[PDB]
RNA sequence: UGAGAAAAGCCUUCUCUAGCGAUC
């Protein structure tokens, strides 16, 4: 139950500790951070389980993520990047691995994988995505096509 | 009721018998030195096939170094191996269990409260040893048996 | 298709259009068939379990489903036409019972003046006869609703009330049938 | 025990990959759990190919290769693509695995863990592969299972007897329903000109008259000249004439007029598909049956086939209980139905329905199990009849 | 209860939905008969019913004529009767034993009483 | 005489589901007809008020023979799975097919080519029925067209009729899944007499990790006949 | 051959079938004929069936091999239904015959030993 | 048997299966 969400949220902590350490957000700011990433935790982590939760919380740490790029420059810190940043992503990608391999069968969200890894994450990452999307869905022209012209 | 049974007449015993030895008829055939297929076709004049059941192997393998002669002895090309599914090792519940199913074995053993059992069941014969001599009991074509 | 349409001339129609599956991908349904719908009757022709027909099997099947079409077209023409001569014998009626119910009521009793000499209580029992004399024998309670349960007046009332409507309606039904019966004038005053 | 299995079905081709798995103890009650139960099978094992059939076309042929154990050209495709090149894979036939090793150095193993993992793949399968193809799992099997077994003992399709069936129950069906309608339309238009119904003894012929002419008061001249051609005999129509000028019937009203003349059409247009039908149940018993139909009649020799079920029942049947088939409608016994050359006497009368029934039976028999149906059995069966019957009519 | 009543109404779906028929006089009439069978002919021989009360679901049908059972089993249009018990009124062998029999009872059963 | 044309008659459930009994003069044994106003082998229909049964022969099939005999427990339920082996030209298939009902699948194992053409035109008018013509001793060469069933039913009359279903077994039938074996003692040996035989080839049944639970024999309708009930993997209870 | 003529038996099995019909007539225990062959596999009497595959219709007897699948009959083909004839004791070509089974005979041995040689044609 | 026996409406405590969840 809300043991693995446990391991979760203290798995969390450090980078949000750090961004206080930074003066990017206040103390009550991660309070609220904190509560509603709980509230999404224990959405995807029930017996039954539902697609909108994971887009919902992928929604949320891209909302999270535009933000603290937004203070960033004007903070002027550009420091730290790795223990914040990387570690959302990290948690981002765990999350869509997760999506995907609940519902394969799914192009939208395969799509969406793809363009998160575009724009956020490794590019051999991203080569790892097309393997697995080109394994199940080789019958569909187009992705073969979209696959050669990245 | 068995179809085999024409009342306490078993017809579809034939002349290859499937025979069930007990634990207890190996050791005394040792101790009077008989030979334990020869000495049945000497008393049946007919093929016999000796059957040792799992349960029955298992006691002789209990009794230890004293007793290894019957165990190599049981383990004979000749011989039946059939297994048998029980939680436990008893072996009289493991026979008459068979006698009750199937009807066609006919059973060797020496200790008189099974034999007292297996007279209850109709249409199956016992062998036991007297004398210096194997001996059955129930069989109307005994053939070659002492003559008493 | 049997299972994705009910409408019995809507399905011949569309065999009538289009033989077979092959060309359910080409053809266009869109005049008989909603567009929502016709994209799952599109989408199971790819995949269909069913063995491939003769062009002899698929122009009889074609001659049996015109024969259908037609006697809806017709039946629907008779029915106009027992609209317009209910309309025209027994105008008073038709505005009260309705026109199909008050055509069983004089087919039942042969005439329209066999009708007319019958009393209330009977109009009302006249369609369940079977019941009646199996209460009567048995001295069981009588039935209550007859032909007139098919009624519009009666068949929108709540079933606790079904009861007491139909034997207002008979009651005044029977006004209605005298006097188209035996009056020489044809109107609809009284009835409405 | 990394490795790598291949599994077959109707759909296509799978490849699947599995973690861990305790090996030694997997056939035992606890640890058989694990293939058992759908979440823990989801730990263990993966899905890393799948590569589904585009047409029943390509399912079959593939089908067909597994069958004999060769490597189809699809099959390598999917294995060249997305296994590295060490590797072991898993295959349920010995055969194929020898086949793939020859072809790819890839190492195969046809027995001990992978055929524990085999059945819970599937076991599982639908879920696995759920929305990956447009045709559900249940289906694609149930449509490759019927197209394999035709052609391995050639079915053909034209050889089958449903139509011939379906057609005689509703030819029976037809024929109750247009004496029925044709009956009213006489009463309806018996109020208007009674004499019509004397004169013409046809129900179709009655209704086609009844189209024609819609009011008696106008038939004349070049009307009478059209009416002689529908008849028969040209008499007739000059007596309708006058029949017409002299009458007892009423004058209709217009409206009653319009809804006869529409009735009235529809029993003609009824009749004209029941004609058809006949037609059709002739060129289908050609095919099906010719020998049959030679000897006996598209007609009689259809209605046996229906009174039997299907036609090989019928051939399965002795000559002895052929004839009962008959025995009802006296199908053998009522002899012009069946026409012949010639007449039976009372007292031979059921003598040659004996032995009409054993030529059906040989006929029936020739038919049901052919490479190609031809008649000229059946025409031969047909004068070994004529013979019997000129036999008896004349003595020799 | 109400789910519990809904399911009573039927046998269920291990024999598709078979419906308990409403018991009338001419239907008890007709089980009552069945229950009876062994004494219709004294050289038949039937074992024991298998249920003391009535079935609860159960059909009533007739058997479809076929072609090929023109002569060796068919009874003729006439012949046929609407139940069970109509039929036992029918044939003259059934009523014929019954009447002695039963004459036999009460024959035996005056000197009884006297 | 018998039950003639014309006859009133009632149908009840028997024990087993899917089976009816035919209460009359006669009783027979009826199964609910999937297709109405059929008849597969010219057996005696009864018609029910839309509803139509069809009477089972015992001598013509082995498993009416048992459910006449007194079996316990036959696992052909409706909504089942069954894999049927020797399907011949499909008598007791068609029976088979009426107790599934529409949402169980039969699938049906023949080897000859002659019956074989008999069970695709038995499968043209009964969608419940899969036709599988191929030989039943190598199971891996049709492993693609079946999935897991629930019950095995053999009827393949051969030496090695263990062998045979234990390949099947293994290959297709679920855990917990239950067997249903016709044995001809003349078969597999006509040399030792018939009960024998029996007990033979139960022992190679628990050979091959199947569980046989009952026998019966089949006396008034064949001779030196019996039919074994098994379970195959049980569940821990 | 026609390849419908599968179970076509050898000269050595052929000499064995003729000799056990001609036994079998003298012990009343043979039915003759295409029609009396197929009642008694409707009544299951039957231990197997001889049929002749120089027919000029073979056809007319290949609705037997339907019915034996059915019943687990045996079944072979001879090349002569001439040489049939003379071992069923009539004056004319027999196509199909049927040996019975009755209850005591002392052929059984004879005709068990046949049905297993039949069995073994078929692979 | 003997908080007699019988029937209705409310809370309390608990038992079985069946999916579902474990793929990062
Ligand atoms: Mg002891
Ligand atoms: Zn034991």
């Amino acid at each position: 139950m809300a043991e693995i969400i446990q391991e979760r949220i203290e798995d969390r902590l450090p980078e949000l500790e750090q961004l206080e350490r930074i003066g990017l957000f206040s103390h009550a700011e991660i309070k609220a951070i904190i509560k509603k990433a709980s509230d999404l935790e224990y959405k995807i982590q029930r017996r039954t389980l539902f697609k909108e939760d994971f887009i919902n919380y992928v929604q949320y740490e891209i909302n999270l993520l535009e933000l603290i790029q937004r203070r960033r420059t004007r903070i002027g810190y550009s420091f730290k990047k790795d223990e914040i940043e990387n570690s959302i992503v990290h948690r981002v990608q765990g999350v869509f691995q997760r999506a995907s391999a609940k519902w394969k069968d799914d192009v939208q969200l395969w799509l969406s994988y793809v363009a998160f890894c575009k724009k956020w994450a490794t590019k051999t990452r991203l080569s790892k995505v097309f393997s697995a999307m080109l394994a199940i869905h080789s019958n569909k022209p187009a992705l073969w096509i979209m696959a050669a012209k990245w | 009721h068995p179809s085999c049974l024409f009342f306490q007449y078993n017809t579809q015993l034939g002349p290859p018998y499937h025979i069930l030895v007990d634990t207890n008829f190996i050791n005394f055939s040792i101790k009077a030195k008989l030979d334990l297929v020869q000495s049945m076709m000497d008393c049946l004049y007919a093929k016999c096939i000796p059957c040792i059941t799992d349960c029955v192997m298992a006691e002789i393998e209990k009794l230890g170094q004293k007793y290894r002669v019957a165990l190599r002895i049981a383990k004979d090309p000749r011989f039946e191996r059939l297994p048998c599914t029980h939680k436990g090792t008893y072996a009289d519940d493991c026979l008459v269990q068979r006698v009750t199913q199937h009807k066609c074995y006919i059973v060797a053993t020496v200790d008189r409260d099974l034999k007292r059992r297996i007279r209850k069941i109709p249409g199956v014969p016992i062998m036991y040893i007297s004398n210096h001599r194997y001996n059955i009991e129930r069989m109307p074509d005994d053939y070659g048996a002492p003559r008493f | 298709l049997g299972k994705i349409i009910s409408d019995n001339l809507t399905y011949c129609k569309c065999l009538q259009k289009v033989g077979d599956r092959k060309n359910y991908a080409s053809a266009k349904l869109s005049e008989l068939l909603p567009e929502e719908v016709e994209a799952e009757v599109k989408a199971a022709a790819e995949i269909s379990m069913g063995t491939e027909v003769s062009e002899e099997d698929i122009c009889n099947i074609l001659h049996l489903c015109t024969q259908v079409i037609e006697i809806s077209e017709y039946r629907t023409q008779l029915y106009e036409y027992l609209q317009n001569r209910m309309m025209a014998i027994a105008p008073n009626v038709t505005v009260m019972v309705g026109e199909l119910v008050g055509a069983r009521l004089i087919a039942h009793a042969g005439s329209l003046l066999n009708l007319a000499k019958h009393a209330a209580s009977t109009v009302q029992i006249l369609g369940a006869e079977k019941a009646l004399f199996r209460a009567l024998k048995s001295r069981r309670d009588t039935p209550k609703y007859g032909l007139i349960y098919h009624a519009s007046l009666v068949g929108q009332t709540s079933p606790k009330h079904k009861g007491k409507i139909s034997r207002m309606l008979a009651a005044k039904t029977v006004l209605a049938i005298r006097y188209d019966a035996f009056g020489e004038d044809s109107s609809s005053a009284m009835g409405v | 025990v990394l490795l790598h299995v291949l599994f077959e079905h109707a759909v296509g081709y799978a490849l699947l990959a599995l973690k861990e798995v305790e090996e030694i103890s997997l056939l035992q009650p606890q640890v058989e759990e694990s293939v058992l139960n759908l979440g823990k099978f989801h730990s263990i094992v993966r899905l890393v190919a799948f590569c589904p059939f585009a047409s029943s076309q390509v399912a079959l042929e593939n089908a067909n290769a597994v069958s004999e154990g060769v490597v189809h050209e699809d099959l390598r495709l999917l294995l060249e693509t997305h296994l590295p090149s060490k590797v072991l894979l898993g295959v349920g036939d010995p055969k194929i695995g020898a086949a793939i090793q020859e072809e790819l150095g890839y190492n195969c193993q046809t027995g001990g863990v992978i055929a524990e993992i085999l059945r819970g793949v599937r076991l599982h399968f639908h879920n696995l592969v759920k929305g990956l193809t447009d045709l559900s799992a249940c289906k694609a099997q149930l449509g490759l299972g019927h197209s394999y077994s035709r052609a391995k003992v050639k079915f053909n399709v034209n050889r089958v007897d449903n139509m011939i069936i379906q057609s005689i129950s509703l030819l029976d069906q037809l024929d109750k329903d247009i004496n029925t309608f044709s009956m009213r339309v006489r009463e309806w238009y018996g109020y208007h000109f009674p004499e019509l119904v004397k004169i013409i003894n046809d129900n179709a012929t009655y209704c086609r008259l009844a189209q024609f002419i819609g009011n008696r008061r106008e038939l004349n001249e070049d009307k009478l000249e059209k009416l002689e051609e529908l008849t028969m005999d040209g008499a007739k129509a000059k007596a309708i004439l006058d029949a017409s000028r002299s009458s007892m019937g009423m004058d209709i009203s217009a409206i009653d007029l319009i809804n006869i003349e529409s009735f009235s059409s529809r029993v003609v247009s009824l009749s004209e598909y029941r004609q058809s039908l006949h037609t059709y149940l002739r060129s289908k018993m050609s095919q099906v049956a010719p020998s049959l139909s030679a000897l006996i009649g598209e007609a009689v020799g259809a209605r046996l086939i229906a009174h039997a079920g299907s036609l090989t029942n019928l051939a399965k049947y002795p000559a002895s209980t052929v004839q009962i088939l008959g025995a009802e409608k006296a199908l053998f016994r009522a002899l012009k139905h069946s026409t012949f050359i010639g007449r039976a006497a009372a007292k031979n009368k059921g003598r040659i329905s004996r032995y009409l029934a054993n030529k059906c039976s040989i006929a029936s028999r020739i038919d049901c199990f052919s490479e190609v149906p031809t008649s000229v059995f059946g025409e031969k069966l047909r004068e070994q009849v004529e013979e019997r019957l000129s036999f008896y009519e004349t003595g020799e | 209860k109400k789910r519990r009543k809904e399911r009573q109404k039927t046998a269920g779906d291990g024999w598709f939905g078979m419906k308990a028929p409403e018991m009338t006089n001419e239907l008890k009439n007709d089980l009552k008969a069945l229950k009876m069978r062994a004494s219709m002919d004294p050289k038949r021989f039937y074992k024991k019913n298998d249920r003391d009360g009535f079935p609860k679901y159960f059909q009533i049908g007739t058997i479809v004529d076929n072609p090929a059972d023109f002569y060796h089993s068919r009874i003729p249009k006439k012949q046929r009767k609407r139940t069970i018990v109509e039929e036992l009124l029918a044939d003259s062998e059934f009523r014929r034993y019954n009447r002695r029999k039963y004459s036999e009872i009460m024959a035996e059963k005056a000197a009884n009483a006297a | 005489r018998g039950n003639q044309s014309g006859k009133n008659v009632m149908v009840e459930p028997h024990r087993h589901e899917g089976v009816f009994i035919c209460r009359g003069k006669e009783d027979a044994l009826v199964t609910k007809n999937l297709v109405p106003g059929e008849s597969v082998y010219g057996e005696k229909r009864v018609s029910i008020s839309k509803i139509e049964y069809r009477a089972w022969n015992p001598f013509r099939s082995k498993l009416a023979a048992a459910i006449l005999g007194g079996v316990d427990q036959i696992h052909i339920k409706p909504g089942a799975k069954v894999l049927y082996l020797g399907a011949a030209s499909g008598t007791t298939v068609s029976h088979v097919s009426d107790i599934v009902g529409p949402d169980g699948l039969v699938y049906a194992v023949e080897f000859s080519h002659r019956s074989g053409r008999d069970l695709i035109n038995l499968a043209k008018k009964r969608t419940n029925i899969i036709p599988v013509i191929e030989d039943a001793r190598h199971p891996h060469k049709y492993r693609m067209l079946i999935a897991m069933v629930d019950v095995i039913f053999a009827d393949v009359a051969q030496p090695d009729q263990t062998r045979i279903v234990a390949l099947n077994a293994h290959t297709f039938l679920r855990n917990g899944g239950h067997f249903v074996i016709s044995i001809k003692a003349n078969c597999i040996d006509s040399t030792a007499s018939a009960e024998a035989v029996f007990a033979s080839e139960v022992k190679k049944m628990q050979q091959e990790n199947m569980k046989p639970q009952e026998q019966l024999t089949l006396e008034p309708y064949e001779r030196d006949h019996a039919v074994v009930v098994g379970v195959y993997r049980p569940p821990p209870k | 051959v026609n390849p419908k003529a599968y179970p076509l038996a050898d000269a050595h099995l052929t000499k064995k079938l003729l000799d056990l019909v001609q036994q079998s007539c003298n012990y009343k225990q043979l039915r003759k004929g295409a029609n009396e062959a197929t009642k008694t596999l409707n009544r299951g009497i039957s231990e197997f069936i001889v049929m002749a595959a120089d027919a000029e219709p073979l056809e007319i007897i290949l609705h037997l091999p339907l019915l034996c699948e059915d019943k687990n009959v045996p079944y072979v083909f001879v090349r002569s239904k001439q040489a049939l004839g003379r071992a069923c004791g009539v004056s004319r070509p027999v196509i199909a015959c049927s040996v019975t089974i009755k209850e005591g005979s002392q052929l059984k041995q004879q005709i068990q030993s046949i049905q297993q040689s039949i069995e073994r044609l078929l692979v």
